[PDB]
């Protein structure tokens, strides 16, 4: 079931190399992965912490750094941009 | 461990 995200995230999702207008939370975390990958924001020692502070990435969430073992902040921000 | 392993920890 698809949703149109609000503008932040749109720009990010676009800013990965997604398409389009409304999008499944399937693609959605699927760019957002590729777009922490291709940003190079997780740590290099510590892969599963990211640092986003500095992006636009880190103002959507209201953090600057966060780890994938917990992803309430995604959480956060995707019930928060997904309408 | 990458990242790209961590990331697909999680469910979509």
């Amino acid at each position: 079931n698809q949703v149109r995200p609000k503008l932040p995230l749109l720009k990010i999702l676009h800013a990965a190399g997604a398409q389009g207008e409304m999008f499944t939370v399937k693609e959605v975390m699927h760019y957002l992965g590729q777009y922490i990958m291709v940003k190079q924001l997780y740590d290099a020692a510590a892969q599963h912490m990211v640092y986003c502070g500095g992006d636009l990435l880190g103002e959507l969430l209201g953090r600057q750094s966060f780890s994938v073992k917990d992803p309430s902040p995604l959480y956060d921000m995707l019930r928060k941009n997904l309408v | 461990t990458s990242f790209k392993e961590y990331w697909c920890l999680l469910s979509p």
